[PDB]
RNA sequence: ACAGCGCUCUGGGGAAUUCAGGAGGGGAAAGCAGAUGUGCCCCGCGGCGAGACUGGCGCACCGCCGGACGAGCUGCUGGGG
């Protein structure tokens, strides 16, 4: 396929911070690498010889639900370079590394994980990248890292818990600005393993509107993950920023 | 000269760089975030730093030798441009006579 | 009135220093 | 930025005192125009968005200097009706919104405390001190100012409470603990001059908790002994000094500081036949310390600093002068 | 180190019965490396690890990728019983039973992973 | 009705005194939400009253540990005793606002005259602390030493590393960067030794002809001085360099006697000997790196060290990136990193992955598992010898 | 080129510069909800508050609920000196 050594060109995608790398017989998605020359989880990276220190990392959509959503055609993702992002469910920091690279050096990414060994991997990734800070605590109890997390602009949620809506509800009630963007990744098989997927997504969107967001988009990222859906909402407003 | 960050408050660094910077580096040494490393590895780091400083001093005395040698060979080109670029020209031509066979545009 | 700092009692004594100072001021 | 409006309020407050100064013959109309123009420029700069405690301080200095010049002109023209009441009121207003706009500037806080203590507002001074301590807890200088002025007033309980809260907070540098011991022994001295306290056990208690406080070191104990050794004219002062030196012996057996306090221990109340006998005693202790197993370089640097103090004291013998010069030269 | 340890009362036996059913249905993967590859490819619907293996580091490394990819993983304390349930005639320590689009085994998987998500 | 409210932050905690509190009934209104959003309509609600920074990063770590566990710390109790008016709730109480309900309960059981309100249970104190946390960068800036980002960064690293116990068993970065240093200076040594070999054989070619082992070459050229100062067994050196009396020294002296290379200048000989000192210093540092790296390998991943051997095992570790990646890789990807060669290669890859996962997921690993695995490898070697 | 279609018309483009507006981003303590000089003592009212009382209830019996005195300290822009 996209063999190592093929020449591609790199154009900027519509979102602020993601690039699309097109070339030859395969077009793929990439983000600007923050630390050059050192891959995180063995991903392919693209080198550009500017007329060195600039390189891009190829984003695996089958492995990261956010990349799956952006190829699925989200209207927006709310995370411009420089915008603080609270990431819930930061298991081993792959997608978190990508989000930190999108946000860049002036912002921050607050990776909240829970399992200790995935926490060790996340500690390694945060020693490498200087704009992500790691927090190993149970996301159901935000009174633990209320001393660490300031008012972020985006909340990513990648937890599959039956209490997913309540988890994002309390974390947004404590750490999200007025009109605060969030993305949630909903897995129907874990939310209600008996129910059909469209009904599960409708139930979760209604639970979020009870928990005071306003849903603006919902897509079923079907050619990359079965029975998933990415739901984009805004906290306590209708527009995103102000 | 700086040991570990734990040895940074008792460090003497004014012989290598004047302060207004070598106090900011002590500030960063107190409020850094890097992991603690054993002295058993700091020995390796210190020996490597000795090695690279020895390489730099060898480069400096090599450049002094090269300036002396180009002055000895062709004082006209050295008084014109400098021993370094003269050495580059001698390198690209192969020999002093092979360079002298070249015209001005070359 | 949280205007000033009121002198300590045994009810509002936090550390061992304050406890011993009040012990000595009691035994005087 | 409605600063035109806010300045309009403050100048309309300042107007009637200027009407009083115009109906009196104290300032003439050209001077009053100069005054109102300077006050307008000052108030606009003060309420401007980008402001600085230096700007607030310069306006304070100008208003206070105007009060002083008005007092001089009033005493020159022999009037008594014009008071300083409005001037002090507006100065207090400037300082209040000054510490509102910049609460974290100990320069401005100290200037405000200086102004209160100057014009005689003691209750206001205690309130200002309480607010400034609540905003800057880790300020050993502020804690010492509170405790020392309370003890100067005579409120030993209040000076206590200030110092106890202070040493509960500021645990990193021992300066406040030295200051509390200093004030406590000054209270013992005031009682002895007036003539439990018969024991005088509170500095020993401060020492016993300072031993476990995380500043506790040899040099810290040395500072403690220094502030204990000042004003040795007391009753249990030898008891206190002996407890300090025994505690330092029990903790740091061979530290050069401990050897220094063993050197200067019997020189507590010396100034006279009692002086040279203790001098010879400490000289024997000093020679024993110099020949014993101790860090001789650090000990001798402490000793030559101590002898720099001794030679700074005058009215001594030429023979002991020459032998101290020799012993200092052999180091 | 195996904190999602399955308890004695019949949850372990429901797990073993489901494993045997999946082995007959050929919707099952045996072995440490095959579990690792199925989890990496993302076909794994659930994964069970033995807790009485010789040193636990193997069935400790499987939960790392398991937690990275968010699959339900449990520990059953008997590798010989795991082998006798898979029908191997040798001791397995890692079983990843995958998902199809149509069976009743999928319903049994849904009930079982609901129980183990309650366990975690 | 709220009076004071705590707020714990990374640099330290501060308590604000509310003036002109917000309306709790129309709390879900666009006007009050806009007032919470902007700064010029929230500073009228909140006025700063007391601040307390941490004394040291260890103290801030203690703060996070106690606070997240729910227990208040002693200096927080001290600061609240300083700021709150002393009372017991017999006739007049003080309403505080805090975030955690357990902290609220503990502060209530500490001071009887303070009724706390939790942000979990009361929406007004929820919205109030939410506004304060939003505008927190401006309210403290008058006394904020520096900024808040670096403090949050370092404090989060300290807290998470304390919970994980990370630096006790992370050393793979030292291993991989040592390997990269080792082969980098090995290549540099080879190139510099070739350089001085040609650069001195221009003066004396029989030394090139008769002495190999370019490190020993660099030693003997630092030793030899010029071509005119030769004696065989001068002082302490050639017998521990090589054979002395009857093998090579007379051969070198005879090659110098018959030698017809150009005479060299004094400064050129000085430069050559400086380069040779450089080469021998890097070679000595190489053997130092090899010894310390063998010891560190035995401390970190001993099973790989006894199965593969330290250089190739650390090459595999370096190419995977870390021990966690090495263990997460299956056997066949590790293979990517006749028939008997393929058979023993797949078998060796399996045993290598086993050693990797053991030595990574132990805390302080042991050696006998790798010894047992190497014994199995030798027994399979005898099994394939049976053929 | 013909034919057709669309926009636009003090024809149409580029540039300098003056004026009238609009939208978006960043920054800023960006903070006039009731603006009264300081100190003392007295009166009134309110707080802490050591200590001393006392009434009722108490079938898991272990404890609860309530009145009214109070040394000392202290608050007041409540009004008067």
């Amino acid at each position: 396929g996209a063999k190592a050594g093929k020449k591609v060109i790199v154009e900027p995608h519509r979102h602020k911070g993601v690039f699309v790398a097109r070339g030859g017989k395969e077009d793929l998605l990439c983000t600007a690498n923050l630390v050059p020359g050192e891959s995180v989880y063995g991903e392919k990276r693209i080198s550009v010889e500017t007329p060195t220190k600039t390189e891009y990392r190829i984003w695996n959509p089958f492995r990261s639900k956010l990349a799956a959503g952006i190829l699925g055609g989200l209207e927006t993702i709310y995370m411009k370079p420089g915008s603080k992002v609270l990431y819930l469910g930061a298991a081993s920091g792959t997608s978190v590394s990508h989000v930190a690279d999108i946000v860049g050096p002036t912002g921050a990414v607050y990776a909240v994980e829970f399992s200790h060994r995935s926490g060790r991997d996340l500690i390694n990734m945060a020693t490498r990248r200087t704009n992500v800070i790691p927090i190993v605590e149970d996301a159901r109890k935000p009174m633990a890292y209320r001393m660490l997390v300031p008012m972020v602009d985006v909340i990513f949620a990648d937890v599959a818990q039956p209490d997913q809506a309540r988890i994002v509800g309390i974390n947004a009630r404590l750490f999200l600005k007025q009109g605060g963007g969030l993305l949630i990744s909903i897995k129907a098989s874990c939310i209600d393993s008996t129910a059909p997927p469209e009904q599960v997504f409708a139930s979760e969107v209604q639970k979020l509107r009870e928990d005071k967001f306003f849903p603006k988009e919902q897509l079923t990222l079907e050619p990359y993950e079965r029975d998933h859906a990415m739901v984009s909402c805004v906290y306590l407003q209708k527009e995103f920023e102000g | 000269a700086l040991g570990l960050r734990t040895n940074a408050p008792n460090a003497d660094l004014s012989e290598i760089l004047p302060p207004e910077i070598e106090a900011a580096v002590k500030a960063a040494a107190d409020i850094s975030m890097g992991t603690e490393i054993s002295t058993e590895d700091y020995e390796n780091i210190k020996l490597l730093a000795v090695q690279v400083v020895e390489r730099s001093e060898y480069r400096r005395q090599l450049a002094e030798y090269l300036q002396n040698r180009m002055k000895a060979i062709s004082p006209n080109m050295t008084e014109l441009i400098g021993a370094l670029v003269g050495a580059r020209l001698i390198a690209h031509s192969g020999s002093l006579v092979n360079l002298a066979k070249n015209p001005g545009s070359t | 009135d949280a205007s000033e700092l009121q002198p300590i009692t045994q009810k509002t004594s936090g550390t061992e220093l304050e406890q011993t100072i009040l012990a000595i001021m009691e035994e005087s | 930025a409605w600063v035109a409006d806010k300045a309009r309020f403050y100048l309309e407050r300042a107007a009637p005192e200027l009407r009083e100064w115009e109906e009196k013959e104290i300032f003439t109309k050209d001077e009053i125009r100069n005054l109102v123009a300077k006050r307008s420029d000052f108030e606009h700069l003060v309420l401007a968005p980008g402001t600085k405690p230096t700007d607030f301080l310069n306006y304070v200095n100008w208003e206070r200097s105007l009060d002083r010049l008005r007092a001089k002109r009033c005493a020159r023209l022999n009037i008594r009706s014009v008071t300083s009441h409005a001037s002090q009121a507006r100065t207090f207003g400037i300082f209040e919104r000054a510490v509102l706009k910049h609460p974290g500037s100990i320069e401005l806080w100290l200037a405000y405390l200086e102004f209160a203590a100057q014009v005689k507002a003691t209750k206001r001074w205690r309130r200002i001190m309480t607010r400034a301590l609540r905003l800057h807890p880790m300020n050993a200088s502020l804690w010492t100012l509170a405790g020392r002025r309370a003890a100067q007033n005579g409120d030993m309980q209040r000076a206590r409470a200030h110092f106890l809260r202070g040493c509960r907070f500021c645990t990193r540098e021992p300066t406040l603990w030295l200051e509390y011991a200093r004030c406590e022994m000054d209270w013992l001295a005031r009682m002895e001059a007036k003539k439990p306290a018969l024991s005088g056990a509170i500095p020993i208690a401060v020492f016993d908790v300072a031993r476990k406080q995380p500043f506790w070191g040899p040099a810290a104990a040395e500072k403690f002994f220094d502030v204990f050794a000042k004003f040795g004219h007391l009753s249990c002062h030898e008891r206190i000094i002996s407890h300090v030196v025994t505690t330092m012996q029990e903790l740091f057996p061979n530290h050069p500081c401990t050897w220094s306090v063993h050197i200067r221990q019997p020189l507590v109340g010396v100034d006279t036949p009692a002086f040279p006998k203790a001098l010879r005693e400490s000289l024997a202790r000093l020679k024993a310390a110099l020949q014993s197993t101790t860090d001789r370089k650090a000990l001798a640097t402490k000793m030559v600093a101590w002898m720099d103090g001794i030679l700074a004291i005058e009215k001594l013998d030429a023979a002991i002068r020459t032998v101290l010069e020799h012993t200092k030269r052999s180091l | 180190a195996a904190w999602p340890k399955a308890e004695d009362p019949a949850l372990v036996q429901e797990l073993l019965d489901c494993v045997q059913q999946a082995s007959h249905y050929r919707q099952l993967k045996k072995g440490a490396n095959e579990t690792t590859k199925s989890v990496n490819r993302g076909t794994s619907e659930l994964v069970i690890l033995a807790a009485d293996t010789q040193p636990l580091s193997i069935v400790l490394h499987i939960p790392l990728i398991c937690e990275e990819k968010n699959v339900p993983y449990v520990y059953v304390p008997s590798k010989v019983a795991l082998g006798r349930a898979c029908g191997v005639s040798r001791a397995v320590i890692a079983v990843s039973l995958t998902s199809n689009e149509a069976s009743d085994l999928n319903s049994k998987i849904r009930a079982l992973r609901d129980k183990v998500e309650r366990l975690a | 009705v709220v009076n004071f409210l705590l707020f714990e932050s990374a640099v330290g905690f501060s308590l604000f005194e509310v003036v002109h509190q917000a309306d709790t009934v129309g709390l879900e209104l666009p006007e009050v939400k806009d007032a919470m959003k902007t700064l010029d309509k929230f500073g009228k609600m909140v006025k700063l009253r007391s601040f307390n920074p941490w004394t040291s990063a260890a103290q801030g770590l203690e703060a996070i540990n106690l606070i997240s566990e729910g227990i208040m710390p002693e200096y927080l109790k001290s600061a609240l005793e300083m700021n709150l008016p002393q009372t017991s709730g017999k006739k007049s109480k003080v309403v505080l606002g805090v975030a955690d309900k357990k902290l609220a309960g503990e502060i209530t059981a500490a001071f009887p005259g303070v009724q706390c309100e939790a942000a979990d249970t009361s929406e007004v104190v929820a919205a109030l602390l939410r506004g304060i946390r939003t505008h927190a960068n401006k309210l403290h800036k008058s006394l904020q030493e520096g900024d808040i980002g670096r403090a949050q960064l370092g404090l989060g690293h300290a807290y998470s590393r304390a919970k994980v116990k990370f630096s006790v068993h992370k050393n793979d970065n030292h291993i991989i960067q040592g390997i990269a240093t080792l082969d980098a200076l090995d290549k540099s040594i080879n190139q510099g030794a070739m350089r001085v070999r040609e650069w001195y054989g221009w003066h004396f070619p029989e030394l090139i002809r008769i002495v190999s082992d370019n490190i020993t070459y660099a030693k003997v050229v630092l030793a030899i001085g010029n071509k005119s100062s030769l004696t065989d067994e001068s002082v302490d050196d050639l017998a521990n360099v090589l054979n002395q009396d009857q093998d090579k020294a007379l051969a070198i002296i005879q090659a110098a006697k018959v030698s017809m290379g150009q005479d060299i200048s004094e400064v050129d000989l000085q430069m050559v000997r400086d380069l040779a000192s450089n080469v021998t210093s890097m070679a000595d540092y190489r053997r130092i790196l090899a010894e310390s790296l063998d010891k560190k390998m035995s401390e970190v991943a001993p099973n790989l060290q006894v199965i593969l051997g330290t250089p190739v095992a650390a090459r595999l570790i370096a190419h995977a990136g870390s021990l966690t990646n090495l263990a997460k890789y299956p056997a066949s990807t590790l293979q990517i990193l006749p028939k008997v060669k393929g058979r023993i290669s797949r078998y060796l890859a399996n045993k290598c992955s086993i050693a990797s996962r053991i030595d990574n997921f132990s805390e302080k690993p042991t050696r006998h598992f790798g010894e047992v695995l190497r014994q199995q490898l030798e027994q399979r070697l005898e099994w394939y010898a049976k053929g």
